[PDB]
């Protein structure tokens, strides 16, 4: 459960840089 | 079945995608300081010279920034390995490991105080150098995580 | 504490990383062990998914030493070394010898079971003398 | 079955504080209403 | 924005309702082995009143289960009635109601509110029917298992407590955007 | 060798109470989030900050924000209540899992075979084994003996095949 | 908590009141004995004796109550009402 | 909090051992009780 939740952390991470990356771009 | 080893090869393998991550990033910026370099380089406008100076060294900042994650974390990937008594691995991946101190600790740059410095960027020599050392760093890490992945699996299922 | 630091430094709550970088991520991830409190704690989903499940993590690990350690200190259990003669082979901690001059050491002696070639080797390379003279001794 | 008390226990509370919460919105609209 | 985030709320509402009203009316919340069957036992799936055997003599014959310590009276009766999930779906249908009344009065923003609190309740009872009903199942004939009916009913339960949060979220908003008008003019 | 299941440390607890904590720390947040972000009178609980003190409580760690308002209090009073108590059963009945399981003592004698009765035994119908348990002036077989000829129905066999394939087939009922 | 409040409100640190009322005192207390943390801890020395012997307190509690659960969860004893004719 | 927290935990681990070992003991109840046991000592008169 532990190394699943580290995993996801990660991938959450990343869509949330995608994610604000463009939002920014747009700014 | 589940082990020391096992749990180790977990860990490394969520740990390798940052460091696949970083090499992404680095190439990235080194294709974006080719398209600045390799396009013509007047600086006739001073507002044109400015932002590009700034552009070169707000990205030379990030690589020195992201630098020290990357060594750092495959240094703790050979700890790990040597404390679980994994021999091979530790094998393969000690000759990166001093290639990263090697690296980081000499600065052959004649300046000797940052690794990437934006004044010796901007070189042709070095940015290629550059640009082909993270192309094979990014196969290697992507070889490492496959290797880590069949490691992991191996060491569970028996 | 790597990961809590990676998702806080490239993946911020927007600063975000003069708190939890790795030094303060450590930090943090000791005190969540330790069942003590935070001066800090994550604002994003990511950040907060490895606080979660490092959490859990914690409260499953404590609770399982104490419910061990009761059942150590409620129920004694002491195991023999040895519960054959293999493992007293094998074994070179625990030293053994017969009676000098007797049916025992000729058993021994004249021995073809492996075991017990090895166990004749060992009393013939032994210092001090293993063997004894008498039974009470 | 064993552990059903403490469910209950939280159920009534969370209702409780509910009403509470309801409460004190009534009383406090009505008093800045005048 | 608050159209869409309404028109989740009605949708939620509805599917909720649905849910409950199928999980109350079904009879496939629990599989298990039962004495009464034909030959521990023979195979049932049961529900919240009536009880079928299935794979037996009987099969497909459904009769109505034959129910019956103050305490264990009371939860005999919580659990034949069967009052918290019917009181879980009636809140549903008032908060679905109040909602669409919210989709007329635009004005009186004390609707969305009710809906949010009964959509909560709802959840609330749903809760304690499920305690109630796994408390009164067991007793002092293995091997058992829950059906999709339950599972109906959980995701009642979750869908029940999301719609209460949009609700809230609307009459948040609703509040602001006339406290802010108001008082700026 | 029992193979230990992956998620056996949730053993302590039957399915349903980890279901219904579940439920709980939904509803909770969620009441949490109402009363705490309703009236139009700020506060930090919204529906993500709500989960996260919820969940925080639960694992008896704390967060950073802590309720003001008095419905909020009750709210995570009895959250804390219900938190208590669930960790604490499952550590005390892990404890006596681990303790249970260290009493266990197998059986490494006739004695330990004698006084027990959960597992059956019996020898041949026919044979020497039958004839020196009934002739037997010893208190242990003579208890044996007593024991024996019970309604097994048949603790006795026929072939000696039978017994072995009798015992395979047992479950460790038969010795 | 009471104690907290008369301790806190009539000999504060110095305010000191609109911290540890009567209502974030029993807040207080409640925290601590729920092994949950706090928003205020108290600065003066006859509050801060208070908050020491609540925690030994809720310490010792908390401890009894989960070994004497394990206790009742690993040993079964059944009593039978009844041991004579009176 | 290492010290603090093994501290604790051996604190809670050992009374539960103390409480179930009292509950854990069954007094004599019948001559079985006392015929296997040898910690206690049981004689009668010497001629009678
Ligand atoms: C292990 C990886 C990640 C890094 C170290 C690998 C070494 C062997 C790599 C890194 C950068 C590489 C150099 C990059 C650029 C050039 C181009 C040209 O001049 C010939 C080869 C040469 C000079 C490469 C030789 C191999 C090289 C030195």
């Amino acid at each position: 459960i532990l190394i699943g939740g580290l995993g996801l952390a990660m991938l959450v991470a990343l869509i949330e840089f995608c994610y604000k990356s463009r939002s920014e771009s747009k700014r | 079945a589940f082990t020391f080893a096992a749990f180790c090869y977990m860990l490394t393998l969520v740990l390798c995608a940052s460091l696949i991550f970083f090499v992404i990033w680095h190439i990235i910026a080194f294709d974006e300081l080719r398209t600045d370099f390799k396009n013509p380089i007047d600086q006739g406008n001073p507002a044109r010279a400015r932002e590009r100076l700034k552009n070169i060294e707000r990205i030379c900042c990030l690589l020195r920034k992201l630098v020290v994650p990357e060594y750092s974390i495959h240094g703790l990937f050979c700890l790990m390995f040597l404390c679980a008594a994994e021999w091979v691995t530790l094998g393969l991946n000690i000759p990166l490991l001093f290639y990263h101190l090697w690296r980081y600790f000499h600065r052959p740059a004649d300046g000797s105080e940052v690794m990437y410095d934006a004044v010796s960027i901007m070189n042709a020599d070095i940015l290629n150098y550059c640009q082909k050392e993270s192309w094979c760093k990014l196969a290697f890490y992507l070889l490492s995580f496959f290797y880590y992945l069949y490691s992991m699996v191996y060491t569970l299922v028996s | 504490s790597v990961v809590l630091f990676l998702v806080s430094r490239f993946s911020p709550y927007e600063e975000s990383t003069n708190e939890f970088g790795i030094f303060n991520s450590l930090w943090f991830s000791l005190g969540a062990f330790m069942r003590q409190g935070c001066d800090i704690s994550p604002r994003s989903l990511s950040g907060r998914i490895v606080g979660g499940v490092w959490w859990f993590f914690t409260l499953i690990i404590i609770s399982s030493y104490t419910a061990n350690l009761a059942a150590f200190l409620t129920v004694e259990r002491m195991v023999s070394p040895i519960e054959s003669a293999e493992d007293l082979s094998k074994q070179t901690e625990i030293a053994y010898g017969t009676l000098d001059s007797g049916s025992t050491k000729e058993f021994f002696r004249r021995s073809k079971i492996a075991v017990f070639d090895k166990m004749w080797t060992y009393m013939r390379s032994a210092e001090p003398s293993v063997f004894v003279r008498t039974t009470a001794e | 079955s064993n552990v059903a008390g403490v469910f209950y226990i939280l159920v009534g509370g969370l209702g409780l504080a509910m009403l509470v919460a309801l409460i004190e919105f009534c009383y406090k609209s009505r008093a800045e209403a005048k | 924005e608050k159209g869409v985030q309404v028109l989740l709320t009605t949708i939620g509402a509805f599917a909720a309702f649905g849910l409950m009203t199928i999980a109350i009316s079904t009879d496939y919340w629990l599989y298990t082995r039962a004495l009464i069957c034909n030959t521990p036992g023979g195979l049932t799936h049961s529900g919240l009143w009536r009880i079928c055997c299935l794979e037996g003599l009987k099969r497909g014959v459904c009769v109505k289960i034959n129910h019956f310590d103050s305490a264990e009276y009371l939860l005999r009766v919580v659990r034949a009635s069967s009052i918290f999930p019917i009181l879980s779906a009636i809140l549903l249908l008032l908060g679905g109601v109040c909602v669409a009344a919210s989709r007329v009065y635009k004005s009186k923003r004390n609707i969305i509110l009710g809906a949010g609190i009964l959509f909560v309740a709802a959840g609330l009872s749903n809760i304690i029917g499920v305690i109630v009903y796994i408390s009164a199942n067991a007793g002092e004939k293995n091997h058992y298992s829950y059906g999709w009916s339950f599972y109906f009913g959980g995701l009642s339960f979750i869908l029940a407590e999301v719609i209460g949060v949009l609700a809230v979220n609307i009459y948040i908003e609703r509040s602001r955007e006339a406290h802010c008008q108001s008082r700026s003019d | 060798k029992s193979k230990p299941g992956v998620f056996s440390f949730l053993d302590p607890l039957a399915y349903e109470i980890w279901m219904c904590i579940v439920f709980a720390y939904i509803g909770v947040s969620v009441v949490l989030f109402l009363v705490s972000r309703f009236s139009p009178y700020s506060n930090e609980f919204g529906i993500f900050n709500s989960l996260w003190f919820s969940l925080g409580a639960f694992m008896q760690q704390g967060c950073d924000i802590s309720p003001r308002s008095l419905s909020g209090r009750i709210v995570g009073g009895v959250w804390w209540f219900f938190t208590l108590i669930i960790i604490s059963s499952y550590t005390a009945n892990l404890a006596a899992f681990l303790t249970v399981e260290r009493m266990v003592s197998p059986i490494e004698s006739a004695e330990d075979l004698a006084k027990q009765t959960e597992i059956a035994y019996g020898t041949l119908e026919a044979g020497s084994t039958k004839e020196f348990f009934r002739r037997s002036k010893i208190a242990v077989f003579e208890k044996m003996w007593t024991y024996m000829k019970s309604a097994e129905p048949s603790v006795f066999v026929r072939t000696t095949e039978e017994g072995m394939i009798r015992v395979r087939k047992s479950k460790g009922k038969y010795a």
